[PDB]
């Protein structure tokens, strides 16, 4: 009577549950050692001469060919904490995992998987909303933003030169908010040079055709433009009649209309990328039509500067003092490109939480102060719910726990005798006292000017508990060979 | 010798009870958890590393590749079930597999099929009458077809503007009301947006006007949609509807048994059987909620037959409530249906003493 | 390590009541055939290559080699309920494994061991309350006690002669019965011809060994020995000082002892058991005279009957006519050894049934009529008391359905048809209602003649259950190797 | 290396420890299934075949074959706690275990072995102290005597007939304290008829040799005699002299002696066990001479009353009425030997139950009830330790919650849902709630009068956390010379 296919493993009781928590305990046992300011990055080697190295959870375990058919969740769990925010990424992993692990512990003992579910679920009412009466709320300050978005850079390869990095993203946030929106940063790597040498250019940066085209141009009308210039002169004649002293096309130019151009004084380049040819009239403020009898004043870029600096033997036009650059470009050198695609990894994150500090002035004590604060919140929550839902708020609450217990972890300070003086101070001070490696020691998050954004938190609790209890009913899968 | 082509298996007799009986009674019971609010949802692999997530029985057995026959027929009775209506495949595939699991039992006393069966088909058409013998007659009218709308779509991915599609699904279902027919009511999906953008689109048939913020999103509120015009189309065909929470199962239970001893001879025996397997309903229900189906169904059974009809399991308390005090209600055709689909697959099923396969 | 040492067979919770019920039920079973006038009886030889044909369960238990545990407590059962009174032997044995039956379902489904006790032995109290009050008061009585006793010679090898060994029983527990007791009763089993030649002598008989004694000797002075008579005339001399004329030798006897008792025309018998000298002591008034010098004529018992029967021919004396013969001998006749066997083993039985009137006259309709109506009641008994003892009260009643289940099974009617009918007949037909198996059909087991004994029921039930009750508990036990 | 010799197993690092848990662990669970009124006795039957059925822990522990290194020891803890104590040696073994269960969690964490132990202690002495602020002071109220004796009775055998049994032990606990000395109270026990018939006599019972030796002597004068009465007139003649009229012989007494005594009215038994001897001497105040001329008139035991009357067929010889009422005698009569074994030892400790309760007037609520409550203290009091400490204070906290747990396993009940609301009930109600297992609920102990002595409870967490801690630091046997 084979009413399944051969090789078909099956898991039912206990079996698929433990089976099921172990393997999302384990990846979080993978991803636990890089969190923190002092958090270890990993090197994804892609059996092909591939490495990837880097910190944050979501890239790694997109890389990682996981088969833990639970692991895969735990993989989703970290995508949906980096899309709907940024870093913490890590953080939410190991929650999750953790999580799970002190159900087990319930379930064990003989309480039922969906009463612990209801548990967590209804501690999460509580740690949610105690996040809302944590949330100290901060201004779009520079100086706020420069803690913060240095906070982001560190724990990072470039922890080297946070500093000035951090400075790159405050005026590029400041730059493009009049409502802010991050799609406004030109990110653009280039090698060459060190790290300290990365700049935030206010305007598009390309990588003069004609040798008798003028080669810089001191206020020149971006009169972008798309289709070929080849068959010639009527079009060339239209374009001076625009006062279009600066041609960008989208494709090339015929040689007979390169000469033409370059007669006129006029600088035009062929085969720019379609991204710099929105971004120049995003930046410039010029508009780039198709065809060149239709090119007009209208449709002029006022730009304030563009010269050609080959910076590394490679021409390269800047397009630079721009009216309003709602486009500003965040120019980045680095020593590798491998180092500038970590780097801008970086920056994507740093900037996502300043929009945040900026699109609303709240935060919280980082460094684990949020999470002790619950923990004992919820502790003192579960003698009134009473019931076996008690423990699964306890136990919420011991799980929350996880993100002091790995930072002293990540640091070298053991795990429980920070705890307990964290726990300690904490139960006199408030939220403000949170565990800081740089010391070896609790400290004050709010005085030291370690505070997360609020987003990140709450976020971090739902993507977890609403996933990690899904994986807890799941009791069975049925598969085949 | 070689009476039928070689490799050509051929149970017979007690060896196809067996074979047959468990493998509906097991596939009865993998889905079974995933009854109830509290469902577990498993997370179907296929064998090519798939990752399939879901509480439908149906959906479910759709993607377990299954091999013997009598598991293959229950697959069958959770696309029939989920056809009509939708909601409660899981109900009519786990009583056809208890059905088959109390029999089998009564085929270790020795009871010959015939007597069996007999009982069985007999049983069946009890249920009906007491079905209707207890149903609560509720009123057309929109503020009732709201409600019984509502209860169809609070459960599905549509629940979070249950009100919204409800409106929605009132108007295309009391429109096309002549027996209202399910093939005049035109869903127009379209992507983008959210679903609270619906607008009914009316005429002896309009053209509902969905909207979904995503591919996958917008298919499933024409789906939980049409079913919540299928309940309004059972209040124009069944204006009946029974308490659920296992109301209405623990009743039959307790009328069918006492219909046993007055009865009496070899079917007396499988009459309770029947009614005993009504009671696996508020059973795997209570313990879907972790707590003590034994003792539920003591006190259940208790105030059950002391004070009326109105008590059910309530899951949110772990408890027995009066049901009807709750407003839990349930369309009479839903459980109309689901006895009948039920003991019937049970009842043929157990007809069959043999299969002619090829290995 | 290992938890327990080596060659300790283990069993905790569950595994063990499977174990533990399983071999009941075997061996619940295997007697069970036993029942009734289809009792199928069994061949068990052991070491000694001696084969015993016995349709008794206790002999068949006790002679059976177990060395189970638990199934060493049926062995019990069958001990005590064939010590109490015989009848029923096989009865504990079954309803005990039916009993753990439904009780280990009950665990199966979640019901806690405690409570399957508790509602056990909450039922057995209830039963022993029915009982007392649905029994059928029979009247002593020549008329009443042939009706007893021929209800309980059937079912046996010896059916053939069921009005014999009625009246054969009916007078020896009739001529001595103060307070009866079974030990006043001496059987022998004499081979020669049918058992139609059984007799019933008035006193005990026994093997002499001198001829030229008196083989029949009127007013008899018994003179009980237990010395020696080896050395021998001043010992026989002694003897005939007394006015002895019957000699009865606890030990041997000397040649010259016999030739001197043979001379004195004293009928000397030696090699005399210890038991055949104190029934002899308590029949005609004879004193256990020690030695050969004190004994004189108040020491002399009075045995008006004292003759050499050669019936079957093997030569017997009949020691019959006394004062106040207080112990008689039963004279059974076999044509075979095997038919003598089975016979005596019935003999015994019926001595103990009449033992219970002279203690108790009640009587109930066996058959599995009072089974049926135990059943009937307890199972409305259970619906009468609440709780998850409801479940258990009316499972225990389940079991006495086994009763008849056995009778229609050694039968070959179907048990489900049989059944349903009986009882349906039996809550028309009251108690008296049950089952002739001579006639596969309902049946008035009270008009059918069949009644079995009040007191045997009860003991059986309280018995059966305690015992189960215990084996049951016990769901941990190791060893000590 | 070569330091072992061969065949020498070696515990080292985390293996010793975890071996260690899990050995106590295994043993204290299997002991847990006959915790509680519902628990069940186990069978263990030694090489010989031999079948101890008990439901005491230390017995079953002494019994079983116990291979495990650290089971031995939890062997010798139980052991401990039932010479100094007595009941509840199970409770005993289940602590410990629990305590080791909860330390290891700890220790997996990375918590040091040294700073878990030093948190337990740290609770211990504060536990011990709790003890001494939760007895109930009563006195030697014959009221709550009854009550304990009563509760000590239950959860066994005579639960049956605890309120009999109970009150004989009150006086015979009431007549021997002067300081109480159970070695004063001699416990006979008898087969045949039931166990509702055990009496208290104020003397001594023994299990007149000859038929012609008075049956019941007044003011019997007894003059104890060590040496035979054999190779013997002469020896008869010098205790008529000495005025002798009960000469309790501790060995055989010559036949020809005992017809001499007899026919001067002198009553002699004869095969007296030497231990019977020095308490009928303790007891009428009587001297034991070696040799029968070492007697005289001034070595005669002065007694009331001594009749032999029959125990069940069995003529016992009652020597009750002395001139020292300090000395009673504790008959049991019951059905079988077996049963009066378990009994006896009921008695045992029913006599030790009220002797500490009148040499204690400690009193507290038993039933788990002083477990919750000390749990629940120490969980108040870990805050104010702190530090790693905090943890080992709340982990014997928890284990302390194993009581109640067993309570509601060996019940059915849900272990984790039982324990929230007695939990809950305990913090509202008081000290005085425990979990009643009738009842399927926690209700006031001391209301439905289960009492336990201060000894046990204080004396538990003695024996437990001291041997518990030591099989922390034996992390290695090596067995070699």
């Amino acid at each position: 009577v084979k009413t399944l296919n051969p090789k078909a493993e099956v898991a039912r009781a206990q079996a698929a549950l433990a089976v099921n928590i172990s393997a999302a305990r384990g990846l979080q046992d993978v991803l636990r050692t890089n969190l923190g300011p002092k958090g270890t990055m990993k090197m994804l080697v892609s059996g092909a001469g591939d490495i990837k190295l880097t910190k944050d959870g979501n890239v790694l375990l997109h890389e990682m060919q996981i088969q833990h058919p639970t692991a895969s969740l735990i993989a989703k769990v970290a995508t949906a904490q980096d899309d709907i925010t940024g870093d913490g990424t890590t953080s939410n992993v190991l929650i999750i995992g953790e999580l799970l692990k002190q159900a087990d512990l319930y379930i064990s003992e003989g309480l039922h998987p969906r009463i612990i579910t209801e548990g967590f679920e209804a501690a999460k009412e509580k740690a949610l909303q105690f996040l809302e009466q944590v949330k100290v709320s901060k201004e779009m300050d520079r100086e706020t933003l420069i803690d913060v978005a240095r906070t982001s850079l560190r724990t990072k390869v470039h922890a080297e030169l946070a500093d000035v990095l951090t400075e790159a993203v405050v005026d590029s946030i400041l730059a493009i908010k009049k409502p802010i929106d991050l799609f406004m940063v030109e990110i653009m790597e280039m090698k060459h040079k060190s790290e300290t040498d990365t700049s935030l250019i206010r305007g598009l940066v390309l990588d003069a055709r004609h040798p008798d085209m003028k080669k810089r141009v001191e206020d020149a009308y971006i009169l972008t433009c798309n289709v070929s210039l080849e068959y010639i002169e009527d079009r060339v004649k239209k374009i001076i009649e625009l006062k279009g002293f600066v041609v960008i096309n989208q494709k090339g130019i015929d040689p007979f209309s390169l000469d033409a151009l370059a007669k006129e004084g006029i600088i035009a380049l062929r085969r720019a990328k379609r991204r710099n040819m929105e971004r120049l009239t995003l930046a410039c403020g010029g508009i780039a039509l198709n065809s060149l009898d239709d090119l007009n004043p209208d449709c002029l870029g006022h730009a304030g500067l563009v010269y050609e600096y080959t910076l590394g033997e490679e021409k390269f036009t800047f397009i630079e003092k721009c009216n309003n650059p709602r486009s500003v470009t965040l120019l980045i050198k680095g020593p590798n490109k491998h180092t500038l695609t970590q780097i801008k990894d970086a920056i994507r994150d740093g900037l996502r939480a300043v929009k945040n500090a900026i699109d609303d002035g709240c935060v919280v004590p980082g460094a684990g102060a949020v999470e002790v604060a619950m923990a004992e919140a919820l502790v003192k929550y579960k003698p009134s719910v009473k019931g076996r839902a008690q423990l699964g708020v306890q136990a919420f609450a011991d799980a929350l726990l996880i993100i002091p217990k790995v930072l002293a972890q990540n640091s070298g300070f053991d795990l429980q005798e920070t705890l307990v003086k964290v726990q300690a101070e904490h139960s006199e001070s408030g939220q403000l006292v949170g565990v800081d490696l740089n010391t070896g020691e609790p400290m004050v998050a709010a005085e030291a000017g370690i505070w997360d954004n609020y987003c990140v938190k709450k976020q971090l609790l739902h993507s977890c508990t609403v996933i990690a209890t899904n994986i807890l009913l799941v009791d069975e899968i049925m598969r085949a060979g | 010798v070689l009476v039928l082509s070689q490799n050509t298996k051929r149970e017979s007799g007690r060896k196809v009870q067996s074979g047959n009986i468990n493998a509906a009674k097991t596939i009865a019971d993998i889905i079974r958890t995933c009854l109830g609010p509290k469902s577990m949802m498993k997370m179907l692999l296929d064998p090519m590393g798939g990752i399939v997530m879901t509480n439908d029985g149906n959906a479910i057995l759709r993607e377990i590749q299954v091999q013997h026959p009598a598991a293959k027929s229950m697959i069958e009775i959770s696309r029939t079930q989920d056809e009509e209506v939708g909601d409660g495949t899981t109900s009519v595939i786990i009583l056809a597999g208890e059905m088959l699991s109390v029999a089998e039992h009564f085929l270790e006393q020795q009871m010959h099929p015939t007597v069996v069966i007999s009982a069985y088909r007999k049983a069946l058409d009890d249920m009906i009458s007491t079905l209707k013998k207890i149903s609560i007659p509720v009123d057309s009218n929109r503020d009732t077809m709201l409600n019984i709308i509502n209860s169809s779509i609070t459960t599905k991915v549509i629940s979070r503007w249950s009100s919204l599609a409800c409106n929605i699904a009132l108007d295309a279902v009391k429109t096309v009301q002549f027996i209202d027919i399910k093939k005049y009511a035109r869903v127009e999906k379209i992507p983008g947006g959210i679903i609270e953008d619906s607008c009914v689109l009316r005429p002896k048939a309009c053209t509902i006007l969905l909207r979904g913020a995503s591919k996958e999103i917008l298919s499933e509120v024409e789906r939980n949609l049409q079913d919540a015009m299928q309940v309004c189309r059972n209040v124009l065909l069944d204006p009946q509807l029974v308490p659920g929470g296992g109301a209405s199962e623990m009743a039959v239970a307790h009328a069918l048994t006492e219909k046993s001893k007055a009865m009496t001879g070899v079917e007396q025996w499988p009459y309770r059987a029947v009614a005993q397997a009504l009671e696996v309903i508020p059973r795997t229900l209570i313990q879907n909620c972790g707590a003590s189906t034994i003792r539920l169904l003591t006190s259940l059974r208790a105030k059950h037959t002391q004070e009326c009809e109105t008590w059910g399991v309530n899951g949110e308390t772990g408890t027995l409530v009066d049901m009807k005090e709750l407003g839990i209600w349930e369309p009479l055709a839903v459980k109309l249906q689901t006895y009948k689909t039920a003991v019937e697959t049970a009842v043929l099923l157990l007809r069959i003493d043999d299969i002619v396969s090829g290995h | 390590q290992m938890l327990k040492e080596g060659a300790k067979h283990f069993s905790g919770l569950e595994e063990a009541v499977y174990r533990n019920i399983q071999a009941c039920k075997e061996l619940a079973q295997t007697t069970r055939t036993a029942y009734g006038p289809n009792g199928m009886n069994k061949m068990v030889i052991n070491h000694l290559e001696k084969l015993f044909v016995t349709n008794d369960a206790a002999t068949i238990l006790r002679e059976l080699e177990v060395q189970h545990p638990a199934a060493k407590m049926i062995v019990m059962a069958s001990h005590m309920q064939e010590q109490e009174v015989g009848d029923g032997t096989n009865f504990v044995l079954v309803f005990a494994g039916a009993l753990l039956e439904l009780a280990e379902e009950l665990l199966r489904l979640g019901l806690s061991v405690s409570e399957v006790i508790e509602g056990y032995e909450i039922a057995c109290k209830k039963a022993h309350e029915i009982l007392p009050d649905l029994v059928c008061c029979s009247a002593r009585d020549v008329d009443e006690v042939s009706s007893l006793l021929h209800t309980s010679v059937m079912s046996k090898q010896y059916g053939n002669e069921v009005f014999l060994a009625k009246l054969i029983a009916q007078a020896c527990v009739s001529i001595f019965p103060d307070h009866f007791n079974v030990d006043n009763i001496r059987v022998c089993k004499i081979l020669g011809s049918g058992v139609h030649s059984s007799s019933v002598l008035h006193g005990m008989v026994f093997k002499k060994e001198t001829e030229g004694d008196v083989t029949s000797v009127k007013d008899a002075k018994i003179a009980v020995y237990s010395c020696p008579f080896d050395g021998m005339d001043a010992q026989v001399k002694a003897i005939a000082d007394t006015g002895a004329n019957v000699v009865v030798t606890g030990g041997r006897v000397a040649d010259m002892a016999l030739h001197y008792a043979n001379k004195y025309n004293i009928m000397l018998v030696r090699l005399n058991s210890k038991w055949d000298l104190r029934r002899l002591c308590k029949t005609v008034g004879a004193t256990a005279l020690p030695r050969l010098n004190p004994p004189v004529l108040e020491e002399m018992g009075h045995c008006d009957s004292v003759y050499l029967s050669e019936v079957g021919d093997t030569q017997v004396v009949v020691f019959k006519h006394e004062k106040e013969g207080a112990i008689s001998t039963i004279v059974l006749r076999g044509s075979t050894d095997n038919l003598m066997d089975d016979i005596e083993r019935a003999v015994d039985d019926g001595v103990n049934t009449f033992k219970v009137l002279t203690r108790d006259k009640r009587l109930v309709p066996g058959g599995g009529a009072t089974e049926i109506e135990l059943a009937k009641q307890i199972t409305s008994y259970g619906e009468t008391c609440p709780g998850l003892e409801q479940y258990a009260i009316k499972k225990f009643a389940e079991a006495f359905e086994a009763i008849p289940r056995a009778l229609a099974e050694n039968s070959g009617v179907k048990a489900n048809e049989v059944i349903s009918k009986l009882y349906a007949v039996h809550q028309e037909g009251n108690k008296n209602v049950g089952l002739d198996i001579e006639v596969p059909a309902v049946k008035d087991m009270l008009e059918a003649g069949v009644l079995d004994t009040y007191l045997g029921k009860y003991w059986a039930i309280k018995l059966a259950t305690n015992a189960a009750v215990t084996v049951l508990r016990v769901d941990q036990i190791i060893m000590a190797k």
